[PDB]
DNA sequence: CCCCCCCCCCACCCCCCCCCCCCCCCCCCCCCC
DNA sequence: GGGGGGGGGGGGGGGGGGGGGTTTGGGGGGGGGG
């Protein structure tokens, strides 16, 4: 009735399968060619709520980009020819074949000769519902479509593998038709298809043609394995587009397929035939600050009110009372300055480095932990936690290749970003003094096992720790405070003196609001989902002047897109505060001010700009940073002399 | 070219969607033009398959499930709306769908031969064809209890209801045909591993001869489903009804079913002749016997640890062996010494029917579940009760006729049918005086004997083995009633002069040529030989004559080596062998014929510790005969020392030494 | 395990595993010549979870606090898993020998390179030796809620 | 008593083997005595 | 009616071809000096 090359189905027919696996269906040819036309009509049908079709837009973005990955999103599919996200999920090496067949013709029509751009599309199975851990993952999961959750444990270089490659017997008439390469076995050939005989085989150097490889050790993220128990791990592979989407030490989330295959080595050490697995990625996702245009200009209209600065600061750990000095040097770190370079010959620090010093209950490890979540790049280490090459740069000879490579450490990780030192005063010296090169001239130079290089480390600093003994003591100076000595505390460009003193209207106002958030916390206290997130945002605006949520992304816009300039600042102001402020600091035991305390004031200053997302630095930024300064210093001293210093530099501070 | 091949799968798969499938609306629904699709699908397997002697259709339906995914929904489905309108009293158009699925399941379930006629594309797709076969039939008997079972039982009752001639030659086909859809279900059976012998076998053999598909288990093929099924369907009296009825178009797949029943199972299975542990530790400790058996025979000491025995022998050269038993047992020795040689003899080697007890191993036998051994001999009893004699008439008077056109296949499984019920008859009347041996007084009429030798007779002449083993059978049974009835009472002296002259010489040459054939052949001929000896000497033309014509030396070959699978045979076996050597070398006296080496390695095998039986019947029997061959092959020796020359050989069929040779004077 | 023969696109179907990764022989179809050289239809084919885990001699059994004995045991199915590192347990299972697979002979490896047991076909001129492992079928230890019914469901 | 040091631990030919080919032996069938 | 000779199958041997066979860095434990 039908031509045999055309025939076609209905898609109660594709729901009534009726071949044994699925596979053993998806590859029937009738069903291939339903499967195709079904798959167009999604792309070019489905819809947003305003009627804009999803895949016309998404194609119109990625031929923008020149790229090769289509992001489908799978709960589209699941709204829609549900049947073909269940083919999808069962049996995803054959379906995405045909899907990135279907999404080269889908683009090929948007944009005539996209052919020439890429030969070949891919789709990247966006939003699949369901997730495994890493422990999770069973037989019932091979060759499915998987969602996992891992931490980037060791990445690999980017080779190329083969994709299409013909072969030559030495034998006979020499060519092969091209075998299609997979991540899991080298290519086989039992015997030569013209001489149907064995023989020996090599590459066709003409028709051969290469794809971007990497392997990745994916591992449980330690806020997920249980307790008792050693974390698991899978090789993932990527390929195409996905190399280098992802570096060591950092979070993903990857949609791939579950796929085993033999090896004797396997075989053989366990002597049982028991076959290695990976998960060959389809998409990878790393796990918030990315913003629209909308987003934009509520960042514009919000701060140019006069007020930003301050509903910023009250805005920084919201929960944690009082505080205002911490919040302010934690709000100047976390916009930073403008990091220079005069001509290329003199590069400058434009990071922000802050010590909170002391007694204990006063809240300065939730402050880190407050900064963590809410910085872009950062991490978190602590004390005896930490080692010197943990901290900054390390090496290790690389299992594969027997080469040494380096491995970057926290401040490598953090680099553009800011890295979270705990109980600084409880490290070891031969840990701290690793600590200097990156905090200050910004770089790490190793010189190990025949690695000779400087790495960048763009990182603003902020610690927290205990006094000498247990806690702070008014009646020295700052040097007996402490153990730390005069260069590591000059890097540190502001300090903040943290005390517990009884203090009986402060201690009720505090306590009160200890604990009101605690019961604003409590667990138990349009839909209902939407519901309890409104309540929420009216919790959040009990103490909070601006969402967090939106000051993630205004942080991160400021520091990206935002670049102040000193105009017409007022030099003799400085540089009249950066004299006395060294004229008074010649007391031996007070807080070495150094050059670059005045550099800190002008890097403070942008920083205050920055918040205003103001091109041009004020009098009043400025006037706020040597404020901030000013108490910083007048605060690290002795309390005999602490009177006469706030007399004498008040003349600077009560202009404003 | 396969171009061909892959549009004829696209085209069946096409027709797959057409038939119908589930309406969320789950409900099998058809769909539109259903009948038009089932019949296309039909003349497919006419059109190509038959016509162009491929089975490509017949892979293609299996690829796309139409058998279990659209037809079994389809028939069961028919049967709901025609069991409940049958309570409750457009079925007009139902009807023919569900007629054409019939027809579909006859032809997918049709059985598979293989033969020189046979396509190459045939005999290539034989195995996997077979496989899907067995999936078809696990499905028919399982899904919904085999539903479909019944459906096919009222597609026949919505024909027998009408008159006797009432059934139109379509009415009587369609009868046929559902006799054929159960012959088939019972009849499909996994394939057999089939291995070209171009190339050399590698190190190791063929790894495994499992031949199922994945989906499948044995027993999901085995009767006990089948019995089960057909119980919960009432199969069985609808059968049983049926052959009451019989008062002849149909007559032959009637008979083929109790065939296809019978084939394989064992009569003493369905009689017992706690308890399944109490049993189990008999057979654990009747095993334990060979533990203790090979532990004698094991070393007490590490496989490192052996010394060297020396055998000198009685002349002054020496042998050696490791054996650390060995060297306190020279008996082990020896026996090693011969065990260790490489050179062994090399032996020669040595289709259209189904496994049976034709070819099956001598042991095996079908472990019922009791509520299907209950199921299953209530049936063959009622069956014998009521439709045995009629059947065997009708069927009879047809092979009366068409002697000559009667396919092989046709020729076995009458004779095996005749065999297993009469076996089973004498069996039950055995136990039960109850039963009644003229229950199956057909098999003694005239007729009967008079085809069942023309059947024998006409097989060995043409050299038809396999129709010869099964017409062996059927004679043994037909004697062993024979007997029962002499000792129950006419018509026994009627055979017992029907079978003279030429039918003594055929059954005296049987057992001349078994030892050329299989074991079970063999037993046949053996079970043929005793019964005959116990009937003619019942009847005691002369006695003497007719036992010389057995008592010669092709025939003593024949029996040993049949009992050179002495561990392997029943002890009833073993009994029957050494009551036929009482006779030869006790009774007749021709003690000259069994002085030869090879019994003598036999008995010392089977008498051995690791041999027999310590606590067999056989074995008394065994070592009666040994002491009293031992005592006269002593006894011959001492008056002629040339026998131990001539143990080694066969006889001298010189006669004038051969009667010195066999007497001594 | 379940493949496809190279030369025609026939299937054998349940070839049991030994302890190597087991390949047919011969081929299923008389039409066809081949021994040994097959593809794995992964889809076809059935796996079991497996997991080997190693335990050593109870503290409080060493004899003199000495160093312990150990044993390899493998666990499959529903049971891999339930056990953890440092935990004391009680297996229950099969005693079982485990063949150097590689002297055995393996694909895509070499044969390995106090004695074995030669003369078997498999070996050549090779000789055998076996470990000793605990093949588990059920382990158990001998040695949270955040709702009230889900946890009050779980008692008498 | 505390901190630093330093010590440990770890990452081309020859043999075995297999495949292919050819011959010889053993059985079966037919004819001759 | 039995034994020899001719013809075909099946198994074993022999040959030929092929593949395989220490330094450097880091953390933690353990011991010694201020
Ligand atoms: N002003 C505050 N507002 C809210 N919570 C506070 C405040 N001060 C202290 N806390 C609580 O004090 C607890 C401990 O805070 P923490 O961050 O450890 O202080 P800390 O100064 O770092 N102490 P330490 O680790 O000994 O140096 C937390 O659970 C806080 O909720
Ligand atoms: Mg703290
Ligand atoms: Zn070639
Ligand atoms: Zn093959």
């Amino acid at each position: 009735d039908i031509d045999p090359l055309r025939e076609e189905l209905t898609l109660e027919s594709l729901s009534n399968v009726k071949a044994n696996s699925y596979s053993e269906w998806i590859t029937q040819p009738n069903v291939s060619r339903t499967i195709a036309r079904e798959l167009k009509s999604f792309l070019l049908e489905y819809t947003d709520e305003t009627g804009r079709s999803v895949y016309g837009a998404r194609i119109r973005t990625l031929g923008e980009m020149n790229s090769e990955s289509l992001e489908v999103n799978y709960r589209h599919l699941a709204e829609s020819k549900a049947i073909l996200a269940l083919f999808l999920a069962k049996c995803p090496e054959e379906m995405l074949k045909i899907f990135d067949l279907v999404a080269m013709e889908a683009t090929e029509l948007h944009y005539p000769d996209y052919a020439r751009i890429h030969s070949e599309i891919h789709v990247r199975i966006s939003d699949f519902p369901t997730i495994y851990s890493l422990r999770e993952l069973r037989e019932s999961n091979l060759s499915s479509l998987v969602r996992v959750t891992g931490v980037v444990t060791r990445r690999t270089g980017v080779f190329p593998q083969l994709k299409y490659v013909k072969f030559n017997c030495l034998k006979c008439g020499s060519i092969l038709g091209p075998f299609f390469q997979d991540s899991n076995e080298e290519i086989r050939i039992s015997f030569c298809t013209n001489c149907k005989s064995k023989g020996p085989f090599r590459v066709n150097g003409e028709k051969t043609v290469y794809r971007n490889y990497q392997r990745v050790t994916l591992q449980e993220a330690p806020g997920t394995v249980p307790p008792g128990r050693l974390p698991r791990h899978r090789e993932v592979i990527l390929l195409a587009d996905l190399v280098d989407v992802s570096k060591p030490g950092e979070e993903v989330e990857v949609t791939g397929i579950y796929k085993n295959n033999y090896d004797g080595n396997l075989n053989a050490k366990n002597g049982f035939p028991v076959f290695a697995t990976i998960i060959e990625a389809n998409s990878i996702k790393r796990r918030v600050f990315s913003w629209t245009e909308e987003e934009e200009r509520e960042f514009r209209k919000i701060s140019r009110d006069r007020g930003i600065i301050d509903k910023i600061i009250s805005s920084m750990a919201p929960s944690i009372y009082g505080h205002r000095d911490i919040k302010t040097a934690v709000a100047c770190s976390l916009f930073g300055g403008v990091p220079k370079n005069v001509n290329g010959k003199h590069s400058i620090r434009g990071d922000i480095n802050v010590l909170l010093l002391g007694d204990p209950g006063t809240a300065k490890s939730q402050i880190l932990k407050y900064v963590e979540k809410t910085a872009h790049r950062a991490v978190f280490a602590t004390g005896q936690g930490a080692s010197a090459v943990g901290l900054t740069a390390s090496v290790r000879k690389d299992p594969i290749t027997k080469e040494w490579t380096l491995e970057g450490g926290a401040l490598v990780l953090a680099d553009k970003g800011v890295c979270l030192i705990d109980e600084f005063d409880k490290m070891n010296d031969q840990d701290r003094t690793s600590i200097h090169e990156a905090m200050e001239q910004q770089s790490i130079s190793i010189s190990k096992a025949g690695i000779v290089t400087t790495l960048q480390a763009r990182c603003s600093i902020i610690a927290a720790a205990n006094p000498n003994g247990g806690r702070y003591n008014s009646t020295l100076p700052l040097a007996q405070n402490v153990s730390l000595t005069e260069p590591i505390l000059s890097r540190f460009d502001i300090l903040c003196v943290v005390r517990d003193l009884v203090d009986e209207e402060a201690d009720e106002r505090l306590a009160t609001f200890v604990v009101d958030s605690h019961v604003r916390s409590h667990p138990e206290n349009l839909n209902a989902r939407q519901r309890r997130l409104q309540r929420q945002r009216k919790k959040e605006e009990e103490i909070s002047p601006i969402p967090q949520e939106l000051l993630m992304k205004y942080i991160h816009y400021a520091r990206t897109k935002i670049y102040p300039k000193l105009h017409q600042m007022d030099m003799d102001k400085v540089s009249r505060v950066y004299a006395d402020l060294r004229r008074e600091s010649i007391s031996t035991g007070s807080f070495p001010i150094t050059v670059r305390h005045l550099e800190s004031i002008l890097r403070i200053a942008e920083s205050f700009a920055k918040m205003r997302l103001s091109e041009f630095v004020s009098s009043y930024d400025l006037d706020r940073a040597i404020k901030v300064v000013v108490d910083s210093f007048v605060d690290a001293q002795k309390v005999s002399v602490r009177r006469q210093l706030r007399r004498s530099f008040a003349i600077y501070t009560l202009g404003h | 070219a396969d171009f061909s091949l892959t549009v004829l799968r696209a085209r069946i798969a096409l027709l797959a969607t057409a038939i119908g499938g589930p309406d969320y609306t789950p409900p099998y629904k058809l769909g539109d033009d259903c009948l038009a699709c089932l019949k296309d699908l039909k003349r497919w397997f006419k059109l190509v398959d038959d016509q162009q002697k491929r089975w490509d259709v017949a892979m293609a339906v299996a690829e796309y499930r139409i058998l279990t995914d659209d037809l079994l929904p389809i028939l069961i489905d028919w049967e709901n709306k025609c069991s409940l309108a049958a309570k409750l009293a457009n079925k007009a158009y139902y009807d023919k769908i569900a007629l054409n699925c019939l027809q579909l399941l006859v032809l997918m379930t049709w059985p598979l031969i293989v033969t020189e006629q046979s396509s190459s594309n045939q005999i290539t797709l034989y195995g996997e064809l077979k496989k899907h076969q067995l999936v078809y039939k696990k499905t028919i008997l399982s899904m919904e209890s085999g539903k479909v079972l019944r459906a096919a039982i009222r597609l026949a009752l919505d024909v027998i209801k009408i008159d006797r001639l009432s059934r139109t030659p379509r009415d009587n086909m369609v009868l046929k045909l559902v006799l054929n859809f159960f012959r088939n279900v019972i009849a499909i059976e996994p394939g057999e591993f089939t291995i070209n012998t171009k190339k050399s076998m590698p190190k190791k053999g063929i790894t495994s001869i499992d031949t199922l598909p994945p989906n499948v288990s044995m027993d999901d093929i085995s009767l006990n489903t089948v019995i089960s099924s057909f119980h919960k369907n009432k199969v069985f009296g609808f059968l049983l009804t049926l052959t009451s009825s019989l008062s002849d178009f149909i007559n032959i797949p009637l008979l083929e079913i109790m065939f296809y029943f019978t084939k394989d199972v064992n009569q003493e299975l369905l009689f017992p002749r706690t308890s399944a542990g109490f049993e189990l530790s008999k057979l654990l400790q009747k095993e334990h016997q060979m533990r203790k058996n090979v532990i004698k025979h094991t070393s007490a000491r590490h496989s490192r640890f052996g010394g060297l025995l020396s055998i000198q022998t009685p002349d002054k050269t020496r042998l050696t062996v490791s054996g650390s038993q060995a060297l306190v047992d020279e008996k082990i020795a020896l026996q090693k010494l011969d065990d260790s040689k490489k050179w062994n003899k090399r032996i020669i080697k040595k289709e259209g029917l189904p496994n049976s007890l034709l070819n099956s191993q001598t042991g095996k036998a079908i472990f019922f579940t009791e509520s299907n051994g209950k199921h299953f001999k209530e049936f063959i009893n009622n069956f014998i009760d009521s439709g045995f004699n009629i059947l065997l008439h009708s069927v009879t008077n047809y092979f009366t006729t068409e002697q000559d056109r009667m396919v092989t296949l046709e020729q076995v499984e009458y004779l095996l049918f005749f065999a297993w019920f009469v076996k089973y008859q004498l069996l039950r009347s055995k136990i039960d005086n109850s039963a009644d041996i003229k229950q199956v007084s057909e098999a003694l009429k005239e007729v009967t004997f008079i085809l069942v030798s023309s059947l024998l007779r006409s097989a060995y002449d043409l050299k038809n083995w396999t129709v010869t083993h099964a017409g062996m059978i059927a004679f043994n049974e037909l004697l062993n009633l024979v007997s029962r009835t002499k000792a129950a009472q006419d018509i026994e002296f009627i055979v017992s002069r029907l079978f003279s002259d030429e039918r003594i010489q055929l059954l005296s040459n049987l057992p001349k040529i078994g030892s050329k054939y299989s074991l079970q052949f063999m037993k046949s001929c053996i079970e043929l030989t005793h019964s005959v000896l116990k009937v003619l000497e019942q009847y005691s033309v002369n006695f003497q004559k007719v036992q010389a014509n057995y008592m010669t030396e092709p025939v003593i070959e024949t029996y040993i080596n049949f009992l050179e699978r002495f561990r392997e045979l029943e002890d009833d076996s073993i009994k029957k062998v050494f009551s036929f050597f009482h006779r030869v070398f006790v009774q007749a006296k021709e003690q000259a014929l069994l002085f030869r080496f090879d019994l003598i390695i036999l008995l010392r095998e089977m008498l051995s510790p690791d041999g027999l039986d310590r606590m067999s019947r056989s074995r008394k029997y065994v070592s009666q005969f040994s002491d009293y061959f031992l005592a006269r092959l002593k006894k011959r020796l001492k008056k002629s020392p040339a026998w131990f020359v001539g143990l080694l050989f066969p006889p001298l069929h010189n006669s004038e030494v051969g009667f010195y040779q066999r007497y001594g004077e | 395990a379940s493949f496809t023969c190279d030369m025609c696109r026939a299937i054998v179907d349940n070839v049991e595993q030994s302890f190597k990764y087991t390949e047919p022989t011969f081929c299923p179809n008389p039409s066809c010549e081949n021994r040994a050289f097959w593809t794995l239809n992964v889809t076809r084919s059935r796996f079991l979870d497996w997991q080997k885990v190693r335990i050593q001699e109870n503290a409080n059994e060493i004899p003199t606090g000495s160093m312990p004995r150990t044993l390899d045991v493998i666990l499959r199915g529903d049971s891999v898993e339930r056990a953890k590192p440092g935990d004391r347990c009680k297996f229950t299972g099969v005693e079982i020998v485990v063949p150097d697979v590689t002297q055995l002979g393996l694909p895509g490896v070499k044969p390995s390179s106090n004695s074995g047991v030669t003369g078997l076909r498999s070996l050549g001129v090779r000789d055998l030796t076996y470990k000793i492992s605990f093949l588990a079928c059920h382990v158990i230890s001998i040695g949270n809620e955040r709702d009230q019914e889900v946890f009050l469901n779980s008692l008498s």
